[PDB]
């Protein structure tokens, strides 16, 4: 999955976030083509109370069905301050999209961080089913310590995530920022 | 006092994850092209330079928001071949085949990226499709370099399935080995690809050429996907799913994504407690946030799916008297296991 931000001179914004799923899908090109195939379907529940790839799990709403568009996490997102457009964002990730989100979120107004700070802060996940709070490195050891005395089962584990955000300004100035995660990527404009 | 800092621009910006696809979209806005042109662009030159998860054959979903505030998501998610059953997945025990989902023909949905792309720039773009198609296409004909991060993404995610089949190997492999940063991926099967449907449109995708060489890539090999469904596709804008926290409007993407649902959900949570107090990076705010998660996630299981399947109660779901009724289960102090968190009762909030 990858997720890409545009905001362009007159303030008109665009959020796209697509994807084959998994990296690079099935693997599988088209014929002569040169297109590679997604692996999309895996993003149906194959069979209720059974996790796919993300450890997401389902039932009747999302099953397998001819022409159905099998459920997706993903969350391009754009947030309105003062009743204008304010933060465009999004990120790849799977079942974890939406916490990485949210997180962007959370962060530009509870914590008031500028776009960067806000994608260069660690997150972490609780997706319900596994029962276990998903950490990146980052964290306090002295605040991780609180969680499990809390109950959390914390779980280091990769890092989450793409975000590659547009917030804009009370005065129609642009701030972006790419992911440290991700390497080779860009932020730019003029 | 920032350790972190945002480019700055004054005009136009991009953000994307392959510096060569961000410029191409710097060009196009330079050029004139609004929003929705440059993220078309992008769009396809990923799909020749991020092979990895920009794509032709794939799917996914725009947010649009005009200067004017119209607010508009547009569905190019796939659809599952008319083909397809409940149980396509299941082995002879009945237990899922993950290998049936992710690496055989039986995987793929018929992709819906060129659909959606074109819905989009006919109705709120300027350019014509081959002009923002334009730049992909010569990155394919020609060729770039290949960086660190494809390299990485081949040798390491390409490795488990590229090497398996011969027209994906002859394009990524050489001499035996994933391409290795420094050396060009030239694509010109793709390229051709490209060409045509900038020339015919996105029915060249979906009923000429490439809609043939996909149903033949699929009946040759046990897939679905045949002609009749790459004809049937079609991108749907649908309204956004939206929320207000702390005065601030939250636009997402609606069924058949359950993101914007949960995204308004967690938020209306969170809402009901001062998390800027917590403060980032705090137990009390992750303990919070992780605990609200949980009841969303809990609800993503058995409420969300295709709205043109299935009715979504997303009402019930970004129902802040709802999401009020979940605060006050968060303890602080005592994180509540998994196994004692179902979906909602959403009958007292529809």
């Amino acid at each position: 999955t990858t997720h890409y931000s545009v905001v362009d001179k007159d303030g008109n914004a665009v959020a796209v976030t697509y994807t084959l799923n998994t990296t690079f899908g099935t693997g599988i090109v088209a014929g002569e083509s040169g297109i590679l195939l997604n692996n999309q379907m895996d993003d149906f529940s194959a069979k209720p109370g059974v996790p796919n790839v993300y450890g997401l799990v389902g039932g009747d709403a999302n099953a397998v069905g001819p022409n159905k568009r099998p459920l997706s996490s993903m969350s391009p997102t754009i947030v309105v301050k003062d009743g204008k457009t304010w933060l465009v964002t999004g990120s790849p990730g799977g079942s974890r999209i939406i916490t990485t989100v949210l997180q962007m979120v959370v962060n530009s107004i509870d914590y008031g961080l500028n776009v960067a700070e806000a994608t260069n802060a660690p997150r972490f996940h609780h997706q319900w089913l596994p029962d276990e709070l998903r950490v990146e490195k980052g964290f306090s050891p002295d605040t991780l310590k609180l969680l499990e005395a809390k109950g959390q089962k914390v779980a280091l584990k990769e890092a989450m995530g793409s975000t590659q955000s547009i917030m804009v300004g009370p005065d129609g100035e642009l701030y972006g920022a790419s992911d440290p995660r991700s390497v080779d990527d860009l932020t730019a404009g003029y | 006092e920032d350790v972190f800092h945002p480019v700055r621009a004054k005009q136009g910006m991009v953000a994307s994850v392959d510096a060569t696809a961000t410029q191409v979209g710097v060009d196009i806005l330079k050029e004139g092209g609004n929003a929705v042109d440059a993220a078309v662009a992008v769009g396809y030159a990923l799909a020749v330079t991020h092979p990895q998860a920009g794509n032709l054959g794939g799917g996914g979903f725009m947010l649009i928001r005009s200067k004017n505030g119209n607010t508009t998501a547009i569905d190019f998610r796939e659809m599952a071949p008319a083909k397809a059953t409940r149980d396509m997945f299941l082995d002879d025990q009945g237990n899922p085949d993950s290998k049936k989902s992710l690496t055989s023909h039986l995987a793929s949905g018929t992709p819906g990226t060129v659909a959606g792309f074109s819905l989009a720039l006919d109705k709120y773009g300027t350019m014509p499709l081959n002009k923002v198609v334009q730049p992909a296409f010569k990155l394919a004909r020609d060729g770039f370099i290949v960086n660190d991060a494809l390299a990485d993404d081949l040798k390491t995610y390409g490795s488990e399935v590229l090497p398996n089949h011969e027209n994906s190997k002859a394009i990524f492999w050489k001499e035996g080995e994933p391409l290795k940063k420094g050396d060009t991926l030239v694509q010109a099967n793709l390229a051709k690809s490209l060409e045509m449907i900038a020339e015919n449109g996105p029915d060249e995708f979906y009923k000429g050429t490439i809609a043939e060489q996909i149903a033949q890539e699929m009946q040759k090999n046990g897939g679905l996907i045949t002609k009749e469904d790459l004809a049937a596709y079609k991108a749907v804008e649908r309204t956004p799913i939206s929320g207000d926290y702390r005065g601030y409007q939250v636009y997402s993407m609606p069924p058949p994504s359950s993101g914007g649902i949960h995204i308004v959900q967690i938020l209306n949570i969170l809402e009901n407690f001062d998390m800027k107090k917590y403060g980032f990076g705090s137990a009390d705010a992750m303990q919070i946030m992780a605990e609200a998660e949980k009841y969303a996630y809990a609800d993503r299981s058995e409420y969300l799916g295709d709205p043109d399947f299935v009715k979504v109660p997303w009402q019930a779901l970004t129902n802040k008297a709802y999401a009020k009724s979940i605060a006050d289960q968060i303890d602080i102090n005592k994180a509540k296991p998994s196994s004692e968190i179902r979906p909602g009762k959403l009958a007292p909030y529809e």
